[PDB]
């Protein structure tokens, strides 16, 4: 197995410092799936800042919020792509915390998505090849 | 609410762009 933890923590420090904001927490694996969230970005783009302005992110609500964006989108089960967007989905999050002067959120935010990855995501990224998979299917 | 329209729309996104690889 690769470290989820790691792959989500490089995966937002590197989000992160796109928007240049600088955050204190296999290589080809966080390239790969770098490279799959910023094309899954940039194609839906304008979908995802509408999302930002409605997300409405308070410490109060975020958790719930997370929570219940993430089951809806594996609602009726997991692909790569919805893996990809879930990842998407938390670097936005982090964003919105850092713009919205609440970037202590980001290191809960990071933690939810690490904990939803070992809880319910790793069972069907194992029994689908792990990580080295994606990085054939994406490649 | 929103969080359910978001899951939604996020849902079918992902499901276009994993068939786009």
């Amino acid at each position: 197995g690769y470290d989820n933890r790691e792959i989500v923590m490089k995966y937002i420090h590197y989000k992160l410092s796109q928007r240049g904001y600088e955050w204190d927490a296999s290589e080809v694996v966080h390239l790969t799936l770098r490279q799959a969230v910023d094309d899954f970005s940039r194609r839906y783009r304008r979908d995802f800042a509408e999302m930002s302005s409605q997300l409405h992110l308070t410490p109060f609500t975020a958790r719930g919020r997370f929570a219940t964006v993430v089951e809806e989108l594996f609602r009726d089960g997991v692909n790569w792509g919805r893996i990809v967007a879930f990842f998407e989905f938390g670097g936005v999050m982090c964003v919105e915390s850092v713009n919205r002067e609440m970037s202590p959120l980001v290191d809960n935010i990071a933690l939810w998505m690490t904990e939803y990855l070992n809880r319910h995501l790793h069972t069907w990224i194992q029994d689908n090849g792990g990580w080295d998979a994606f990085v054939e299917l994406y490649g | 609410w929103l969080a359910q329209r978001l899951g939604r729309e996020l849902r079918r996104l992902s499901d276009e762009f994993v068939d786009s690889f």
